[PDB]
Formats: structure tokens, C-alpha cells, sequence
């Protein structure tokens, strides 16, 4: 009865895709990370309404050379798309339109949920992307905004709450 | 030598020597010593490209397998649901 | 010339003092232009080492897990074999 | 429920360890090979004298940088050792003593069988290692010799017969 949800994680290198996905699946911060090559797969079984759901996260590569022939594979039968930037890096945020264009060119359906996540919110003194800027971007693209920290998983929007909210939204096929 | 004379040509004799310690020979020398450096560089680069290409290809095959498995499970679920509607 | 004069020698000396500094220009333009290529090589070799080291680390972990798995299956099997004797 | 026999395959780069082991387990010649990195694992279930046995071949790397800090893993709980050289490459045959010495320093029991396999016997016009040299080597070290071809698997000593004979000896705990 265990159904699967393929959720891909997309974004510039070093915004924290590996740390976020690992934080959700392992329940700890990575001892050490390296640039993801190709993709890494992390899964977590959870229960929602007594039904068993496997949240299958694809931790994609942000470097061009390390994602070069993978994008078709990322987008095949994807159930949801998570875009990620670094709250302390404005350039990672200005990248989102190109990530969105890639998504729009590779999706095979018009009803696949997308969400927007700002990471490293623990780095308050070095934040470059104010909430209202991110919020407007998110709203005008029909995406919820989350501001979060893989390093400190209970700060602002809880890391657990992001993927669990998304999984609840997928399971019940609700807005 | 505040006033140079003809015997100060024995100092030009010194320069026709200190020069040919480098003059021409060292050019053709370093040219080939570092036409060999270009080769080790291009070979190390080639090696990097083979490594990354091979890694990426394995990742692509793994992502393809996992997509196919997800698909199998999805067909199971739908088939079960169709059995249930009966 | 069949018989060299001072004019001959002089214009020769000027021509050679031209080609010499030309060659010095072409030597000083390779004396460090490859000293940098050195650094590019160092960098690419370092990259190569990083990649091979991460790949080899993954293989070491996978071999370790497989040996543990084999051992686990051996103990389980001999556990059934011990159960049957009772 | 099935016994697993761990059999490692050791020798210089390019002697054809990947091709031999792939030949035994997949029943084909590889479409292409590249230098093995660390190790590749290939398995084949067979039935010997009524019992199902899983033959687990460890295709090791022959390049120094690709086997670094792996040897402890190669030799942990090994059941048999296959040394391989290229019959068209005398240098790969001359490496055998160092491979033996590695084995000796890492084997934890004195009763693990070892065998010797010369590969690429199909390249008859380029062979560098005469049978009698290799035979004397194998005898003096208490190893059977086999001269085989992963590419043409029925030439001389059949590739299949090699691993099957070994697996029979392991299953019986019989001499070579
Ligand atoms: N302070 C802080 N640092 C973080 C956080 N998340 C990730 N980082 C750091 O950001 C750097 C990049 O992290 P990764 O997860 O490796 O980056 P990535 O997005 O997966 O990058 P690629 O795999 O190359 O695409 C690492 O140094 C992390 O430690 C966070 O929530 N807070
Ligand atoms: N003619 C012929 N060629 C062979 C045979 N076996 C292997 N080769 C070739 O020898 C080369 C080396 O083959 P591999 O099997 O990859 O060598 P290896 O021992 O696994 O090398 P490493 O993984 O680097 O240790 C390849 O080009 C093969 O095609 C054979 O039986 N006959
Ligand atoms: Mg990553
Ligand atoms: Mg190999």
C-alpha cells in the first residue's frame, strides 16, 4: 500500500540542497559535504492518515558539469518541484528565473506543484534576500515561500514542516 | 674603468660568455621541457574528463533504473485500485 | 664580402643586436608564461586527486558493507543449522 | 539459505580480470571495459552436487591508485584466490611474486586455495609466456595452472570449467 512521491530539489551550487534533503531524511546535519555529482537519492517512509508514503527526494547537482545529461531523468514522472536559494546570496536568488524556465521546458504536465525555499536563515547578519522580495516572487509564480535552515532545523519554517506539508498536499491532491 | 681603452674589450669577452649561458640554448631547452609540460597538463585534463564522464554515466543509469522501478510500483498501485473498483 | 671592411662588420653587429633582443623578447615571454601553466597543472592534478579519493572512499565503504553482509548471512545460516539439530 | 563463496581475482591492470569474471557471471564478453576502480562485484548462483551455491567474485583493481586502502577489504574472509596474468605480457607474469607476497601478508588462514590463470590464449601469435615456465611457477607454489580466453571461452581451458572446478573444490573441501 506504500505509494511513492518523487520530489526533486533544484538550485544553484552551495545553497544547501544536500544539507536540506539529508536533514529531512536522516534527521541530522551533514558532517561534511561535497559538490553533488549527478544526483543523490534520499528516501523517508512516513505515515499520513494511516497510509504509508515514501517521500523520495532527488538531491540534484547545481554545478553545470555535474548535471549535464541528467535533467531528463530529474523531470521524468516528478510529483513535485522544490526550488532552493541561499538567503545570504542574492545571486542564487537571481538564478531562479532560469531554474523555473528549465522546469517549464521539461515538465510533462501542468499540475505539478512547485515550492520556493530560502535556506541558511540562521545567518541573520549576512542575509541578502529580504522576505518581501522573495514573497512577491513566490506569489506571482503561484508558489509558497519557506525560509528555513538545514543547520538549525527549528528556526523560522521548520525543515520537517516543509516536506511534510508538501507530502500532505500531494497525498490528498489538495491546493 | 673611468676611461675605457681597447683592453676593455676583454670585458666584452666576458659578456659573449655570460650571454651564451642563456643566449639561444636555453630557449630551445625550455621550449621542449615545457612542450612536455603541456602534455602532462592535457593528459591530466583528459583524465579528469574521463573520470567525470564515467561518474555521470553511472548516475544517469541509476536514475533511469529508479525511474523504471517507480513506474513499476505505480502500475501496481493503479492495477490494485482498478481491482478495488470492481 | 670577399674582403670584409668595417661597414660590413658594423651592419652585421647591428642586425645581430636586433635579433638578440628579439629572441630575448621571445624568451621572457615563455619564462613565466609556462610558470603559470605549472600552476594550472598543479590545480588539475589536485582536482583529479580529489575525484579519485571520493570515488575510492565510496568503494571502500561498499566493500566493507558487503563483507559485513556475507558475515551476517553466514551466522544466520549456521543459526538455522543449529536450530535444526535440537 | 545459500552458502556464499567469496573468490577474489588479483593481477596487473589489463590482464582481463573484469572480462574473465564478467564472462563467468554474465555469460558474455564485455561491450567495453575501463580500468576497474576499487572493485566490481559479480555473482552467480550454481548447483553443485545438489546444493545451491552463490559464487561471489571480487574483480579487484590492478592499478595502484585504484586499489589504495582496499586490500584489507579484498582479503577479509576470502575463500579463494585467483591470480591472473596476460599470456601476451611477460611483465604481468613477472609481477606474480609481488601479488603472491601481498596475499601471504594478508591471508588470515593457511588453507585458502590459490590458483593461477593465464589469459588471452586466443592471441597465439603474440604470446610471451610459454606454458612450461608458467607450469613450473604454479607447481612450485602449489597452484594449478590454467591457460584460458575470456574472449573465446572454449579455447584451451574453458573459462566456465575454471571457476566451476574451484567452486567444486571449495564445496567439497578437496585438494587441487
Ligand atoms: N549556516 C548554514 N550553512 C548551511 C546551511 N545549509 C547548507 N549550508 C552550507 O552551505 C554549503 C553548501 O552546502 P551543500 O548542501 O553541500 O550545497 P548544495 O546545494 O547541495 O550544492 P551542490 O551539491 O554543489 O549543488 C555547505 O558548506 C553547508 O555546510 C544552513 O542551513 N545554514
Ligand atoms: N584478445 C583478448 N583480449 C582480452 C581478453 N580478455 C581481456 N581482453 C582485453 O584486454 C583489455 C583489458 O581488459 P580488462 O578485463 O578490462 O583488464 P583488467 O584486468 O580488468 O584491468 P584493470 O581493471 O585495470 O585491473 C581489454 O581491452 C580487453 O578487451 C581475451 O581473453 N582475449
Ligand atoms: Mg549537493
Ligand atoms: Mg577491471
Amino acid at each position: 500500500r506504500s505509494r511513492i512521491f518523487k520530489i526533486i530539489v533544484i538550485g544553484d551550487s552551495n545553497v544547501g540542497k544536500t544539507c536540506l534533503t539529508y536533514r529531512f531524511c536522516a534527521g541530522r546535519f551533514p558532517d561534511r559535504t561535497e559538490a553533488t555529482i549527478g544526483v543523490d537519492f534520499r528516501e523517508r517512509a512516513v505515515e499520513i492518515d494511516g497510509e504509508r508514503i515514501k517521500i523520495q527526494l532527488w538531491d540534484t547537482a547545481g554545478l553545470e558539469r555535474f548535471r549535464k545529461s541528467m535533467v531528463q531523468h530529474y523531470y521524468r514522472n516528478v510529483h513535485a518541484v522544490v526550488f532552493v536559494y541561499d538567503m545570504t546570496n542574492m545571486a542564487s536568488f537571481h538564478s531562479l528565473p532560469s531554474w523555473i524556465e528549465e522546469c517549464k521546458q521539461h515538465l510533462l504536465a501542468n499540475d505539478i506543484p512547485r515550492i520556493l525555499v530560502g535556506n541558511k536563515c540562521d545567518l541573520r547578519s549576512a542575509i541578502q534576500v529580504p522576505t518581501d522580495l522573495a514573497q512577491k516572487f513566490a506569489d506571482t509564480h503561484s508558489m509558497p515561500l519557506f525560509e528555513t535552515s538545514a543547520k538549525n532545523p527549528n528556526d523560522n519554517d521548520h525543515v520537517e514542516a516543509i516536506f511534510m506539508t508538501l507530502a500532505h498536499k500531494l497525498k490528498s491532491h489538495k491546493p | 674603468m673611468l676611461e675605457t681603452n681597447c683592453l676593455d674589450l676583454r670585458t666584452k669577452l666576458q659578456d659573449l660568455e655570460v650571454a651564451n649561458q642563456t643566449l639561444k640554448d636555453e630557449y630551445d631547452a625550455l621550449q621542449i621541457t615545457f612542450t612536455a609540460l603541456e602534455e602532462k597538463l592535457r593528459k591530466t585534463t583528459e583524465e579528469n574528463q574521463e573520470l567525470v564522464t564515467r561518474w555521470m554515466a553511472e548516475k544517469a543509469q541509476e536514475a533511469n533504473r529508479l525511474n523504471a522501478e517507480n513506474e513499476k510500483d505505480s502500475r501496481r498501485r493503479q492495477a490494485r485500485l482498478q481491482k478495488e473498483l470492481a
